[PDB]
């Protein structure tokens, strides 16, 4: 389908990051209630042709053309033995679904009354700060996302349950695509998803770090102004690399 | 032997182009910090880094752009003078030197063409061959269709690419790795040629790497602008006038010229690079670098004067000067045009120039660069001499063929003659408000 | 060849319409 220019061209356009002297991973929850962030949200549901990325995700995955992977507690594991089978997804979260019509781009049938494409409300976001030891400047890497479903809990309070892991080399070229508007001032379809991931047009607070002893955010801060404390301070370290990176701007000499 | 003296090499000599200032070398944040928050945009910025090189101090003017179409128009109207078709005179066509041993086929340029009132029928009829005449109106025009330009352009920075080398053991430096005697590497060219028929075609070749032609590009473009842009891009309008002089009038021969498309500047400025070559005296070694469309980045560079503090080619952040003028040639007023004192372009140098020295960055016509667009083009350019390069297949599909423009034109409002502004058009599309400057490496120690 | 000089046109007259 692609071309062979096209093919070269992708492929120069793929961020490296295999002999980064400096290197950090965070792990961020994306709320998709906030504005410059529900272009991951609109439309709730499918209007004609139109389809938040949740939508994508799951059409994607009625066929056989996506291969997502268990949220696990803990750490992520992207082999097969982790694939997600997609009949064991429906039950255990209660989609409803029938048999299909058709074994091709279906493995089953689902209403979009069903699909959760409004109720998933929130994304992890698996970034990779990195140091280009050529270039020297630093660069963040999308690793992976994981939609997150807001039903409502039983017996009463809110539940939030991760779905999967989807790796973002998975979904690159599906969301390469689909053009969205990323304001609700211009509803011009001027970007795609892959535009606003690659550009951190997202705005997330850190729920997790790779550290050594494997610890999150959540373990040592109970309150929630702590959780939100503790990632400014995250912030502002990351923030710190690469402001002491330069000297350009110090006049005490 | 003895001490560690130098090889030294042999002095070249620099010729400084004519009509182009120098740019120095530098650094310049692109892009603007702060948002509009009612054209829903959000704001990028990247600081890079350029090298030094001469600008256009213009923009193509009209009779610029047309020593280039009577330069096509010469050398076709040569070609079929020297041809039995049309005639048969071989004095047009050199194939053997003074001394008899063949040569490479070439025209003869010192004997000047057959005067119309003075030749005779086979030359007339070849002089015509590449007229067109309305049978309606009777008027006589270069035909769009004859007036094609055919070059070539070496890709040395594909051809420098490691996983290019034209031998398998090259690679690939880690030693861990066997190299597959199977594996193949496909590459992608460029080829156009003229069939018995006349008509030109075109091809994106694929196949594997295997010797130096596979980085050869071909062309056969038709380079005579397109006039119809201004009927075009303004329906219900009274601008056929435009269409009908613009390009054909005296009076806009220092105009910058319109309806040129992204290939057929790039045509002009490989037309350029050769006509710069075949008359200058170049030593032993001496190796120059060809005119080009710059990059986005050094456009912006350019622009702004190597200072991130500027949104326009001036000082002052407003748009007008102490005494109420204008600063450039856009749509300052909504339906008025002529607030600057001029509606459709000017003639270049109508406003003070930039501190590099170059006029009508802002305004007047926009400007083709060298830069595929990507709405994330910036974040994935490089930090040194950024560029973002792509050649389209001809069956890919039409959206990946879009080029960056840049400076704002005639009929824009303020926000787009900012110089952090992007836009953007498809190849083969030209407009009655994009016009093109070249740029050429500038070898400085 | 040389350097990129213009191929300019003949200059034309204008003239004023009466009334
Ligand atoms: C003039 O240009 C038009 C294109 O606009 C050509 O017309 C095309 O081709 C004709 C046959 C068809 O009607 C259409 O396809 C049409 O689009 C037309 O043929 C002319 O260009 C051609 O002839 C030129 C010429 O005879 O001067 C060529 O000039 C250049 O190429 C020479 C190739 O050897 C080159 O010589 C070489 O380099 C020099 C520096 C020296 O080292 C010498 O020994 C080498 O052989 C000339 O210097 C160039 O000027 C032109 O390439 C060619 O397309
Ligand atoms: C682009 O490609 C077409 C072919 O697809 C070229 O040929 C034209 O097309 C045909 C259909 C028409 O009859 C003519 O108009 C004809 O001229 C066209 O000119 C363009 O050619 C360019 O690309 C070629 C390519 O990529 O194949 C270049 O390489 C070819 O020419 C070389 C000339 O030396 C040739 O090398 C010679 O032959 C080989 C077998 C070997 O003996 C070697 O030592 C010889 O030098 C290459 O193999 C060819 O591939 C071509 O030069 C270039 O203009
Ligand atoms: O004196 C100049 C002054 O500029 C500012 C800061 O960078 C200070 O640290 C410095 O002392
Ligand atoms: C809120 O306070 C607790 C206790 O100091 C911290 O662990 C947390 O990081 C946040 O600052
Ligand atoms: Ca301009």
């Amino acid at each position: 389908t692609l071309s062979n220019r096209a093919q070269e061209f992708n492929r120069r356009l793929t961020q490296k990051t295999d002999n980064a002297p400096w290197r950090r991973v965070v792990y961020r929850r994306v709320d998709l209630m906030e504005e410059s962030n529900a272009v991951l949200y609109y439309p709730p549901r499918p209007i004609g042709d139109r389809k938040n990325l949740f939508s994508t995700i799951f059409g994607l995955i009625n066929s056989n053309s996506l291969d997502v992977y268990e949220y696990l507690d803990g750490f992520e594991a992207f082999t097969d033995q982790y694939k997600i089978k997609f009949q064991e997804f429906l039950d255990r979260f209660g989609i409803y679904y029938q048999p299909s019509t058709n074994k091709n781009a279906e493995l089953f049938k689902v209403a979009d009354s069903d699909i959760p494409s409004a109720e998933v409300k929130a994304y992890y976001v698996k970034e990779e700060w990195y140091f280009t030891p050529t270039n020297s400047d630093v660069d963040i890497k999308i690793q992976a996302i994981c939609p997150i479903m807001t039903g409502q809990d039983e017996f009463g309070e809110v539940r939030n349950q991760p779905l999967f892991w989807i790796p973002y080399e998975n979904i690159r070229p599906y969301i390469a695509r689909e053009r969205v508007m990323l304001s609700s001032l211009n509803n011009t379809r001027n970007s795609t998803i892959d535009d606003f991931f690659r550009l951190n047009l997202y705005k997330g607070d850190i729920v997790k770090t790779e550290n050594l002893h494997n610890r999150a955010l959540a373990e040592y801060c109970p309150t929630p102004d702590s959780m939100k404390m503790e990632s400014k301070r995250i912030d502002k370290e990351l923030q710190g690399f690469r402001d002491g990176l330069f000297v350009t701007q110090d006049t005490t000499w | 032997g003895g001490e560690l003296t130098g090889a030294k090499l042999s002095s070249w000599n620099e010729p400084s182009p004519f009509g182009m200032i120098q740019v120095p070398r530098g650094s310049i944040v692109l892009g603007n910090k702060e948002a509009d928050s009612l054209w829903g945009i959000p704001a990028e910025s990247r600081p890079i880094s350029v090298d030094a090189f001469w600008m256009d101090r213009t923009e193509i003017t009209n009779a610029q752009y047309r020593q280039f179409v009577y330069y096509v128009r010469d050398s076709i109207i040569r070609e079929r003078l020297a041809d039995p078709a049309y005639g048969g005179n071989e004095e047009y066509k050199i194939t053997e030197n003074k001394f008899g041993e063949p040569v490479t086929p070439h025209l003869d340029w010192s004997k000047p063409i057959p005067s119309e009132k003075r030749a005779t029928e086979e030359e007339i009829a070849a002089i015509n061959s590449v007229y067109y005449t309305n049978p309606v109106t009777h008027d006589r025009k270069l035909n769009p269709d004859q007036m094609v330009y055919r070059y070539e352009v070496y890709d040395y920075r594909s051809a420098a690419l490691r996983e290019h080398q034209l031998k398998a053991a090259k690679r690939n430096l880690n030693t861990d790795i066997k190299v597959d005697p199977n594996a193949v590497v496909m590459i992608s060219k460029d080829t156009a040629f003229v069939d018995e028929s006349g008509n030109i075609i075109s091809e994106t070749i694929t196949r594997p790497l295997s010797s130096e032609y596979d980085f050869l590009n071909t062309y056969i473009v038709p380079i005579y602008p397109d006039e119809t842009c201004w009927v075009n891009d303004f329906p219900n309008a009274r601008t056929e006038i435009y269409t009908r002089m613009y390009f054909n009038h005296p009076g806009y021969d220092d105009y910058p010229v319109v309806g040129i498309s992204w290939e057929q500047a790039q045509a002009f400025c490989a037309w350029r690079s050769e006509f710069f070559r075949k008359g200058i005296r170049l030593p032993e070694g001496q190796i120059m670098d060809d005119f080009r469309l710059p990059t986005e980045a050094e456009w912006e560079y350019a622009a702004r004067m190597g200072d991130s503090n500027n949104k326009y080619p001036w000082s002052t952040e407003d748009l007008r000067t102490g005494r109420g003028c204008f600063l450039g040639n856009f749509k300052p007023g909504e339906g008025d045009y002529t607030a600057d004192g001029h509606l459709i372009p000017s003639r270049v140098s109508s406003f003070s120039p930039n501190d590099f020295g170059l006029y009508d960055m802002a305004g007047n016509v926009a400007e083709w660069t060298s830069t595929a667009f990507s709405e994330s083009g910036l974040k994935q350019m490089s930090d040194i001499n950024p560029e973002l390069e792509y050649k389209a297949a001809l069956t890919d599909p039409y959206i990946l063929k879009q080029k960056v423009v840049r400076g704002g034109s005639w009929k824009d409002v303020a926000r787009f003659i900012r110089s952090a502004t992007r836009s953007h058009e498809y190849q083969n599309v030209g407009r009655s408000y994009i016009g093109f400057r070249c740029v050429r490496t500038s070898i400085a120690f």
